[PDB]
């Protein structure tokens, strides 16, 4: 294509799923999306105390042209309100939808979303804004002093965080301890009004 | 002014459905409707410029101005007594939507049940109360159910100022709709209700561009963001204060386009469920015309015509 980024993918749980995966970040505020050869993330912060980033690779998309000669990458900013009503609605018969593609022309143009069906296909583009000066990587891991490191399983920390938030837990204490004879002890402490 | 019809609605379905379609749509788009009755076919006409209608006073408050045309062929009635002393015997009648359709309605269930009687209709002069009549109409149930309903007849002076309009036919763009018994009927008709989709969209900018040759667009821009729906199926296309209103020029030599209601785009996608051959013509920045047509032949019959003109809701 003409465009300066174009990507195209048949797969629709992808979208959905990083937009669902960002709603918790406010559904009505700012996403930053970052565009390069590797591929396409999604960034949002709340209050400078919390950073998200969620990468979408190129091999998640059917095709993937990055044309931009003088940048080797694009930032753009949108707002999640609009991407999430034009989603739900156009989304609506998800069974039908069968092609997905982003679209952006550099600065000054807006971000294209279209949805192809089989003989029907929804356009929809995203007015871009300044980039608050804010830098999304301040908040960062400094690599060079980790205090420690865990591995865990999915579905145990989904359940955790999942009875944390039943029983209205207010502050969390992350607990990590090692041992000799490979004794490890990782727990979440929770106050609450269980206490 | 004998007027004595028989409708029968298990010979020939295709206009019994027409004519119901026809006082469907007549009752949907305004109160009262008027009726012309010809020597060779009967003109179901909705317009803002009807005495009933007028009152209202739809133009100035909610720019009520599409104005709907639906023409039934005398071979539809069984029998068709109209004679008159006026120019080519027609009668013309202003009747009310409500209680024309509450008959039908009664009628179409009588005729679910089983029955397969005829609908008589006559002009009759009622003693109870431009002359106030009654329109009599009788049918049997397997019992003669018999019902009235007001109508007001118009004088020559009054028919002759309802006139149909008319479109500059070399500058307006045609475009012939799939059919909808066709593999392609169902992805159209999805395609015309998509808009509705938004509930609070009010206008829609209808485009078409050439390069099937054409294609088809619907624009909206009332949202917080632009949102655009083209259809990439085959499509093919038919080859006092007063002042003018104001033109926008064309961005090119083949493209047309125009900004209409929802309501009116609903209208015609009712059209377009109701009959098969349906053909959409384009003025630029002046109206959009949605013809429907059925066609019957023995000597080709008569063409059953519906037509219903849109102004644009909004410039270009």
């Amino acid at each position: 294509l003409a465009n300066k980024f174009s990507a195209s993918t048949v797969h629709l749980e992808h979208i959905t799923t990083a937009l669902s995966c960002l709603t918790p970040f406010g559904s009505k505020d700012d996403v930053l999306i970052f565009i390069d050869a590797d591929g396409l993330s999604f960034v949002r912060e709340n209050n400078h105390v919390i950073k998200i980033q969620l990468l979408l690779s190129r091999e998640l998309f059917m095709s993937y042209s990055y044309r931009n000669e003088t940048e080797d990458h694009m930032k753009l900013c949108v707002k999640i309100n609009h991407i999430l009503d034009s989603v739900s609605v156009m989304n609506r018969n998800s069974d039908d939808i069968v092609e997905c593609t982003l679209s952006y022309d550099g600065h000054g143009s807006p971000f294209v979303l279209i949805f192809e069906d089989s003989f029907i296909s929804e356009r929809v583009e995203y007015s871009t804004y300044l980039i608050k000066d804010f830098d999304t990587n301040g908040l960062e891991l400094d690599r060079e002093r980790i205090s420690f490191e865990a591995i865990i399983k999915g579905e145990a920390l989904h359940s955790a965080l999942k009875d944390l938030k039943e029983i209205g837990c207010k502050e969390c204490y992350v607990y990590a301890k090692t041992e000799a004879n490979d004794e490890n002890v990782f727990a979440l402490i929770s106050k609450s009004q269980l206490g | 002014m004998k007027l004595k019809l028989i409708v029968n609605g298990c010979e020939a379905p295709d206009d019994y459905k027409l004519l119901r379609t026809t006082i469907n749509t007549v009752a949907s788009l305004r109160k009262t409707a008027i009726l012309r009755f010809n020597s060779e076919r009967l003109t179901i006409i909705s317009t803002p410029k009807s005495s009933l209608n007028s009152s209202n006073n739809g133009t100035i408050l909610r720019g009520d101005t599409g104005q709907l045309w639906c023409t039934i062929p005398h071979d539809v009635f069984r029998l068709y007594t109209v004679i008159s002393a006026r120019e080519l015997n027609t009668i013309t009648m202003e009747c009310n939507c409500d209680s024309l359709l509450s008959v039908f309605k009664r009628y179409d269930r009588v005729m679910n049940q089983g029955s397969s009687s005829n609908m008589t209709i006559k002009l009759q002069s009622m003693p109870e109360w431009n002359p106030i009549c009654a329109l009599g109409i009788t049918f049997e149930e397997i019992i003669m159910h018999s019902f009235k309903v007001p109508v007001k007849l118009l004088f020559r002076a009054q028919d002759t100022r309802i006139q149909e309009p008319m479109i500059n036919y070399i500058q307006l763009m045609m475009y012939k709709l799939p059919p909808i018994s066709g593999e392609f009927g169902s992805a159209f008709h999805g395609f015309i209700r998509r808009v509705e989709r938004y509930s609070n969209v009010n206008h829609i900018h209808l485009m078409g561009v050439k390069k099937d040759d054409v294609e088809l667009k619907i624009i909206v821009n009332e949202l917080d963001w632009h949102l655009e729906i083209c259809w990439n199926g085959p499509l093919d296309s038919v080859i006092d204060i007063s002042v003018m209103v104001e033109k926008a020029e064309q961005e090119s030599s083949s493209t047309h386009e125009v900004i209409i209601r929802c309501k009116d785009w609903k209208v015609c996608s009712k059209l377009y469920a109701a009959f098969e051959e349906v053909v959409l013509a384009i003025s630029h920045d002046e109206s959009c015309v949605f013809h429907c047509s059925l066609d019957r032949g023995s000597k080709p019959r008569e063409r059953g015509q519906i037509i219903y003109y849109i102004a644009r809701s909004k410039g270009l």
